[PDB]
Parts: C-alpha cells; structure tokens; sequence
RNA sequence: ACCCCCGCCGUUAGUUGCCAGCGGUUCGGCCGGGCACUCUAACGGGACUGCCCGCGAAAGCGGGAGGAAGGAGGGGACGACGUCUGGUCAGCAUGGCCCUUACGGCCUGGGCGACACACGUGCUACAAUGCCCACUACAAAGCGAUGCCACCCGGCAACGGGGAGCUAAUCGCAAAAAGGUGGGCCCAGUUCGGAUUGGGGUCUGCAACCCGACCCCAUGAAGCCGGAAUCGCUAGUAAUCGCGGAUCAGCC
C-alpha cells in the first residue's frame, strides 16, 4: 500500500514515500526533474532504487525541507534507501554494502573565536 | 594567568546560582541592579556575623533573601531587634516589600568564603601567612572535606617583592566537572597593600 | 553617427555608444533611447537617419554635455576655490575633498608615492 | 479554553511547574493538551576575557529562555480551583490568556 | 552633494544678532562659536569672525559664499 | 604526515560514466566548490569530443591522461653543499595527480574563449601526443635523464 | 570613570543625544551591555559567581 | 562587482535598496 | 572521564507539522479533522575492541560482521608545578608619591579624522569557470515597544504618508546569495573594475564645515594577476556565497 523512510543529510530532512506504481517522483510537488532542474548530481537520490532494480516498479512522493538542493539530494537518497527496506527488509544485504543506509554525519564546523572561519587562522607579517 | 572560576564553571551542575528568578528585557537589568544593592549592604553590615552566601529568590514585589551565616545570632539581634533594623533598612532600598530569612552555617570550616575571610583577617592582624594558611587547610581538612587548598597573593609579610603562598591536602580536582569544590575569595587591605586570599574546598563528588 | 560636441560613437549598440559621450552614462543611455523610441540594441551603423536626428536633437537638447559641461564643473571648483572654502583649499592643496584619511590611501588624489628617508628601529610595522 | 504559557530559565523548574498544572486540572476540566514544549530563545554574550587588549581571549555566556504551553479547553470552576492557588517554583513566571 | 532637508539650520546667536544690525545697516564685526550654522543672505556684506577652536578669524561674507557654513571659511588644523 | 601514511580519499564515481578518474578530473576543473559548473564544463566538452571527433569521449580522455603522465621526474636534494636535482620514478598515484592537474592547467592556457572548449580541444591534442599538457610531461622526463648523473643519490 | 564624569545619571542631556550607557557598577563606559547595565568585565565577573540569574557558560 | 554601489550586487553587498535593488 | 553542540532509535507533548488518510476549496495545508511524519524540547536507549578470525606474555595492532556511528565518531567548555621582573594602577580594587583656586570642576569650539612618507590586518579587483538584466528554487541561527515593520499610496530612488498584525514556533525583519532557465556583452581597459570629483537629494540627530550613512545623475582613476620575501588550511576543512547579532540616534 505504502512505504516510508526519512533521511537526513548535512541538515536536510526528506520524507520518502514509495508506492508500487510507474516510477515517477513528486518532490514537493514539482517533478523529480522539475525541482532539481539542472543539477548533474540529482541522479544520485534514486541510486538506491537502481540498487535493487526498482524505480520502474515503484513510485515516490517526497517532501523535502531544510538545507540546500544538494543536501536534500542526499537526504532523499537516504529516504529512498530506508523506505526501500520497510518494504522488503531483505534489501539490506545489497543496499547496505553500498553504504546507502548510513547517515553522512559531516556537518558545518562551528566558527571558533580568534580565527576567521573555525580554522582559517589570521595571518602575520614579520613575526 | 589561566583557570576559570570553579563555581561559574560548574553552575550547570554541582553548584546553583545566588539569584534564581525569571525576568527579562525591560526589567532584568533593573531587577538585578537591585540584588547588588541588597548584597551591598549585607556584606557591609553582617561582616562579624560571618557572611557566606545571599540567595535571592523572587516572584513579584515579594522578594526572598536568605542570608547564610556562621553566627546567626549577630544577625537576628537581641530577641530579634536587629533583624528589624536591617529588614527595614531593606525596604528603604527596595519599596518592593521583602522577607529576610537566616540559615546557620553547619561548620564554617567547610565554607570556602569563610575559610578565606578567616585567613584574610589573620593576615590583616599581622599573623605569619604561611602558618595561617597551613592551619586553615588543616581546620578544613580536619573537619570533613575530601580535599582543600588555600592561596595567598603577594607581599607576604609586607615584603617588597610580591610572593604567593600555597598549602593543600587530598583531591582538589579543578578539572573534574562534577567535583563540587567550594570557592571563596577574601581581600585584605593593609598598611602595605591589598593581598587576595583564595580558599578551595572539595566535598564528595557525584 | 556624430551627435554631441564632436561625438562619434560607432559600430556598437547605441546605448553603449552614447556612453562614449562626456555627459552620458548607462542611465541617460536607456532614457535617450527610451524617449526617442529607438531599439537600444541596434548597432550604431545600422541606425536610421531619422533616428539619428531625433537622438541628435533630443540629447543635445535635454542635457548639458561635453565641453560646455567640463566648463561648468571646472567653473564650480574654481568657485569654492576662490572663496576661503575649506573644500576649495582641498582642491588647491590637491588632497582628498570628501573627508577621507590622508595618512594612508590617497594615492588616487596624490599621485605616485613620494618616498622620503625615515626612522627604522621603532616598529613602524 | 484557558491558554497557559510558561517560561523559565531552568528546564526543570518548568517541567516540574507546568507538569503540576497538568495533573491538577486533569480532574476538573477537559484532559489538557499535554505540556507542549516550544522552541527556546538563547542570548549569547561574547566577551573578551581580560581587561586591556588580548582581542582573542573571549569565552561565551548564554541566557537560554525556555517555554511551555499546555492549554486547557473546557474550563470548569474546580479546574480554576486545583490551579488557582497551588503553585510552587520560584524560577518561573506565568502568563495566561483564556 | 551635501544635504540637510527642509529647514536650513542657523543658530540664532548670530542670526537674531546679525539682523538686529540690519536695522542700523550693518556694524563692525561679530564673533560666534556657531560655525555649525548655514549662511543666509542677511549675513552678506557682514563680517563674522569664526572660531578656529583657538582663534576668532575675520570672515567677510559675500554672496558667492551664501549656502555654505561659516566654519568652511575658518580652517582648523595647521599644516606645512 | 608524521604518524600515519595518510590514505587516499576514495571518490564517488561519475554520474554518467561512473568512472572515478573522471570525478577526479572534474574536481581539478572545479573552483570555489562550484562543482556543477565544473561537471557541466567537462560534459559539454565530452560532447565536443563527440562532434569534432568520431570517437567516444571517455576513451579520448583516458588516452590523454596516459600520454600526460610523467614516468620520471626530478626531485631536489641537498647533497654536500649544492642542491643536486635527483631523477626518479613517479608513483602511480602521483602520475595521475600530475596528469590531470597538467591537463586542466594547459587547457586553461589555451586561447578559445569557452572554458568547455579549451578542455575539449586540450584533451584531443593530448590524445594525439601534442598540446601544452604533453609538453610539460615530456619536459619533466627531459629534465630527469639530463640529471641522470646524480641518480646514484637514488633517494 | 571619575565620580565627576558620572554626570551621565544627570538626565539633563539638554538634548537626548548626549546620553550614554555607563557601567552600573564600575562606570566602564567603553563596552556596556544593555540587557545588564554592566560592562564586558563585570558581566564576566558576575557570570562566574552565579549572580547573573540563568546566565550559564555557553558552549557548542 | 560587490563594489559597484549602483548594481544588484553592489546594493546587496552594501545591504541596501534603491533603483538597482528594489524591494519588489 | 564526569558537562555542552552535532550523528541513529524510542517514550512523553502536540495551534510546528502533513490528504500521510477522508470530505470541501477563493485548491494558500486555506476548512473540518488527525497526530502519523518533519519538527519543537525533555527524557531514555546506543559503542565497550562488547562479538568473530589473526599475532601478542599483557597492553594492544591488523582484519571482518552487525550498526547511524567506532576503536578518542565529529566540534566545544576545560590549560599542571612554573616561566616572561609578560600586560593592565585607564575598568574596578589597592600601598606609596604628587596636586588642591587648582595636575580638581562646568561649558562652547577645536583635536583624537591631521601628511612627504614606512609597515601590519583587511575590502574590492584586474574578468568569459566572467559581468549585466529578467524569470524561477533550496538555509540556518538570530533579533523586534515606539520596536520589527505586512499591505496601499507619492517618489527613478534613499525615503515620506497611511496603516494591519506581533507582545513574537502562530505577525515582521527576510530578499538568502552562490544556484537553475532565458537574453544581452564578445576579449576591449571593455556592459571588466569602481577610486576620484561635480550636482541633486533622503535620513538620524539641537546640530552632520572641520567629520555621518544612504539614494539618483554625471564623472570613471589605478588595476591586464603582482620583486625579494611571506601567511593560512589535512574535510565538510581550504576555497567560495549570502544571512544574523552584540555596540548602537545615526555611523565611517
Ligand atoms: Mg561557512
Ligand atoms: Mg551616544
Ligand atoms: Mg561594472
Ligand atoms: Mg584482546
Ligand atoms: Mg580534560
Ligand atoms: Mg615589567
Ligand atoms: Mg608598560
Ligand atoms: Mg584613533
Ligand atoms: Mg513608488
Ligand atoms: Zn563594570
């Protein structure tokens, strides 16, 4: 009837809803190719599908809010990866070795004082 | 010149605030300046009583104030005549209308502020600094405490060169964020100059 | 086509081209073309004798341009310069007028650095 | 429909406070909307550590304010009885608008 | 590209003191610390002495220098 | 790197050829992390290699890298006074880094106003064995083997 | 921070632009925070004692 | 660029609005 | 190590949230409704070389499984006994010395903003992996009482007049910018770059000459990638892009 998987990346949340069907994707309304209009990376998000020969067998409604269309592309990629497991829990065996079921914990680094950008340290002359 | 205040460092845990009351934007700065006015007089007065802390709770035009002392008597007064003078001298400062409780200090020998002032005074009377210090650590260490330490600033004995005296016993982990170390500082005006006094007392842990 | 005082902007978009005039900027460009109703994109060469007349006339007569303008500006400066006007003295002395720092960064108004001898050991770093 | 809004500095002096208000009125009115959290507003004070120079000393201080809501629809006298005068915390301050 | 808005400012120390002299014609000198004030026609012909912040310099106010502000005619710093 | 032997970051394959080496090259084109413009340029280029060249872009590319990888390079070294330039092999790893870097560099050294083209044309020239990229490569080897006397300082 | 120069409390600005914060404890006019009436120093001193209600040490 | 006070960026950089970066 | 922020899961809580799921629609999650989900904030779980193979006397090293994650998972707070006669009596405190019609105090004005020059830290840039115009899309953390300012009007505009809501997860600052789409520029000191200067004007403030920021017109400099020498950063880091805050009338 329906399947779920969230998915978060670099501060992005993607609600992934798979549903046996054609293979289209409605990201926040616009078509998959409409929200990510011209982003050589987009293709990534659906990689967990091709992982187990899905896509042309499922369908996906997706809500995405937070971060940037790049982070969303990874949240969504994780969503489609999780949801694809509630469906058949047997997918892990092949879906995980790729690492799709991991939550990239790489986040912006705090901006420490004394320094220009968390690390970028100010420069000196005839020290 | 390193190391943070052992209290301010632990405020989240093993140590509560001296003024716990909500407020904001338009009031906070006014409602705080007051607290300082309060504490101002209490320390200027209740010296001989042995001041150690001045909790100040609030809710609305009915302040708290719970002065903590070693000699609760000196505070109260004869039959309670002084706690009348002050408690009144109080509203002549804050129309707010406030109470004035008084708790007694169970062994002023575990009150960093006291141990400090204790030493600060001796030094003002011209006692041998190192002695006064060792003694103090002993008293504190000799009546409970899993650790203690005292530090006197400089110009020890009126010496032209500012020095710095020590003294310590048992664990006194300033780094362990959960120690529960009472910190106390005492000044010490003198013919030759100011000399700060620091008292550190360690109790339990968790 | 030649327009204002010895003006001959050619082979570029008319707007761009009009820019080549003393008193005309990217602003008056789109306007003079706006009013005189001419495509701004037309290459000056591809213009029309009819358009070159409405432009030549609208512009030359609507704004104070070229020589006559430099005459004004020069005239102005001369004035606040004749009267004890501080601002005028800044012109004489050749230093920046709009109240900027003259301890460093004033080369655009001073010219090339005029290095002199100095004092070493006194960390001028 | 009595909307309560609780704010405090201690995230316990509220969960304690606002929780009393829940168990109390849960015996004289509706069933309460449960104490709903609400984002916290933090105030940062970045200060130079020592006096005179040392531009890169610093050390951060923040004054985080917490909020709680609750919401009791179906007000019924006894509700305004179990609540009206039975609070306890001092580091709290309420505002209610039924 | 200066600008005040609506209400050309002029301290009335010298203002109501300059026009009072307009009644008997003019006068022979003035002296105000109000270098903050704009110059109005009534000042023309006159000779107001402005303050360096140290001295009172004699400034003959002519038409050509109306809109300006007195101080612009009494230099502050000393250079070269 | 005093402690470990810093392992190589492994890159996610191409979003079209699924070739890691490509991502690498694209990363060398990128600047200010504007990885889209970077990816585009390399793909537009691949389509410029399709038109003007009846060959598959991917193979033209790899061919290029190949001719641009130096197999010997000179590394300075202090040996009794002077700093003799010792000639020596080049790690497989370093060969790539240099090849790709050199390509992008020479590519941005070309005249054609369009970024995507400079890459397109540079790659091709490289394949044929000509171009600023292969120059540097052959210049390097020349440098070594011309200092092959101090090669007994093997390093 | 001379008594004499703590005429700031005088209101009488003659014009309200001559008004200026000043520390409500040391007179440290130079970097007085509004929300406290205190200067960067005193603010730090008191925060360490705990006399600044709900003003813990930041970190993240 | 970020410096031309009479362009989009020049306005954005200077955090302002005018004939070159209207409110909308 | 005990504390804080970020990674995964669950409980409690639902005016944040969504047809997830149903009916309606000015089809705006707008309406009813619903807490599932995102989230909000409080608490609980989870990692310990705990399990498997290999070496080792042991500590542990290598490898593998599970897992969001590991062998200190990523970033903070946190700085030993002491050193430098380190820094600050100008934050405050304080010994000693000195001044008391004044080395005190009030005021107006000037100065701290001077320049032939030298250096440090930076901003903007020299351009096509770019600049300009238009259209269109994703963020976080913050701040708001005379304060944020919706929307409407007058102005090219700064801004002015009018005026709703907000006491602020429910209103405002706010537009994110880089980006995607379409057009223009066509390699030129240029639709690069904006210094400098002339003029007009807004705004704060008693007051913007000295000495404010902003807007519009004109002006349109040096600069075509930098000698010797020299600085930063090991990953979500550098690089690059915009957003907020404190101080604060305004603002350099
Ligand atoms: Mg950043
Ligand atoms: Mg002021
Ligand atoms: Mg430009
Ligand atoms: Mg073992
Ligand atoms: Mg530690
Ligand atoms: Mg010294
Ligand atoms: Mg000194
Ligand atoms: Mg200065
Ligand atoms: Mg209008
Ligand atoms: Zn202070």
């Amino acid at each position: 009837e329906q399947y779920y998987g969230t998915g978060r990346r670099k501060e992005a949340v993607a609600r992934v809803f798979l549903r046996p069907g054609n293979g289209k994707v409605t990201v926040n309304g616009q078509d998959f190719n409409e929200y990510f209009q011209g982003l050589v990376r987009a293709v990534a998000a659906l990689e967990p599908l091709r992982a187990v020969d899905a896509l042309g067998h499922f369908d996906a409604y997706i809500t995405v809010r937070g971060g940037g269309k790049s982070g969303q592309i990874d949240a969504i990629k994780l969503g489609i990866a999780r949801a694809l497991v509630q469906y058949n829990p047997d997918y892990r065996a092949k879906l995980k070795p790729l690492g799709f079921l991991t939550r990239d914990a790489r986040v912006v680094e705090r901006k420490k004082y004394g320094k220009h950008k968390a690390r970028r340290a100010p420069q000196y002359s005839k020290r | 010149g390193n190391k943070i205040h052992p209290i301010g460092f632990r405020l989240g845990i093993t140590r509560d605030w001296e003024s716990r009351w909500y407020a904001g934007k338009k009031q906070y700065r006014h409602l705080l300046l007051e607290d300082q006015r309060i504490r101002g007089l209490l320390e200027k007065e209740l010296y001989s009583a042995g001041l150690a802390r001045v909790d100040i709770e609030r809710a609305a035009d009915n302040v708290a104030v719970t002065v903590h002392v070693a000699k609760p008597g000196v505070v109260i007064g004869r039959g309670g005549e002084r706690i009348r003078v002050l408690r009144e001298e109080l509203a002549k400062l804050t129309g707010k209308n406030v109470a004035l409780n008084v708790q007694e200090v169970q062994n002023p020998n575990l009150s960093a502020p006291l141990v400090a002032q204790r030493v600060a005074e001796q030094i003002e009377r011209r006692f041998a600094v190192r002695r006064a210090i060792k003694q103090a650590v002993q008293r504190v260490m000799e009546s409970g405490a899993k650790g203690a330490k005292v530090i006197v600033s400089g110009r020890i004995g009126g010496a032209e060169q500012a020095r710095t005296e020590w003294a310590a016993q048992g664990r006194v982990p300033l780094h362990t964020l959960r120690a529960n170390i009472d910190y106390g500082f005492a000044l010490a005006r003198t013919t030759y100059g100011v000399l700060g006094v620091k008292a550190y007392i360690f109790l339990g842990e968790v | 086509a030649r327009i204002a005082g010895v003006e001959i902007p050619r082979n570029k978009r008319v707007d761009v081209a009009l820019t080549y005039i003393y008193g005309i900027g990217k602003a008056r460009a789109k306007e003079a073309l706006e009013k005189t109703g001419i495509n701004p994109a037309t290459r000056v060469k591809d213009l029309t004798e009819a358009e070159v007349v409405r432009l030549r006339e609208y512009v030359e007569n609507t704004w104070k341009l070229e020589g006559e303008l430099r005459a004004e500006v020069a005239a102005n400066i001369k004035r606040l310069m004749d009267i004890g006007c501080y601002r005028g003295l800044r012109h004489r002395r050749g230093l920046p007028v709009r109240g900027q720092r003259t301890r460093t960064n004033a080369r655009t108004r001073k010219g090339p650095r005029k290095t002199v001898a100095g004092k070493k050991k006194a960390p001028r770093k | 429909k009595i909307r309560i809004k609780l704010r405090g500095f201690d995230h316990k002096t509220l969960d304690a406070s606002a929780q009393k208000i829940v168990e109390a009125a849960r015996r004289s009115g509706a069933q309460v909307s449960g104490p709903i959290p609400l984002p916290t507003r933090v105030r940062r004070f970045t200060v130079i550590r020592g006096p005179f120079k040392h531009k890169d000393s610093r050390e951060h201080f923040e004054l985080r304010t917490h909020n709680r809501l609750v919401d009791i629809i179906n007000p019924n006298r006894k509700t305004i009885e179990q609540l009206m005068t039975l609070d306890l915390p001092t580091g709290v301050e309420i505002e209610i608008k039924t | 590209p200066r600008s005040l808005k609506k209400g050309v400012f002029v301290d009335d120390h010298l203002l109501e003191k300059v026009l009072e002299l307009n009644a008997k014609g003019e006068k022979r000198l003035i002296k105000t610390w109000s270098r903050r004030s704009t110059i109005v026609p009534e000042m023309v012909g006159h000779t107001i002495a402005v303050y360096n912040g140290k001295q009172h310099v004699p400034v003959y106010i002519t038409e050509n220098m109306v809109g300006h502000k007195l101080g612009e005619f009494a230099p502050t710093r000393t250079y070269r | 790197a005093r402690r470990r032997r810093a392992e190589v970051r492994q890159l996610q394959p191409d979003l079209v050829y699924g070739d890691v080496l490509v991502t690498a090259f694209i990363n060398k084109i990128m600047r200010d992390g504007k990885k889209n413009l970077a990816a585009r340029i390399f793909y537009d280029a691949c389509k410029i290699i399709q038109e003007k060249t009846g060959q598959e872009p991917l193979k033209v590319f790899k061919q290029a890298v190949e001719n641009v990888k130096p197999r010997m390079e000179v590394r300075s070294r202090r040996v009794g006074g002077a700093n003799y330039q010792v000639p020596m092999e080049v790690s497989p790893r370093r060969q790539q880094s240099l090849a790709l870097r050199w390509l992008v560099q020479a590519a941005n050294q070309r005249p054609e106003r369009r970024a995507a083209v400079r890459i397109a044309h540079e790659l091709m020239d490289a394949a044929e064995g000509k171009g600023g990229a292969v120059k540097k490569k052959e210049d390097v080897e020349r440098m070594a083997e011309a200092n092959r006397a101090y090669a007994h300082y093997r390093w | 921070a001379r008594k004499a120069l703590i005429e700031k409390a005088k209101r009488t600005p003659k014009f309200k632009v001559r008004a200026y914060t000043r520390c409500v404890r040391c007179g440290r006019a130079r970097s007085v925070y509004r929300f406290f009436g205190l200067c960067r120093i005193c603010l730090r001193e008191l925060a360490h004692k705990g006399q600044l209600p709900g003003v813990r040490k930041a970190s993240w | 660029g970020k410096g031309d006070r009479r362009t989009r960026r020049g306005k954005i950089w200077r955090g302002t609005y005018g004939k070159y970066r209207p409110r909308k």
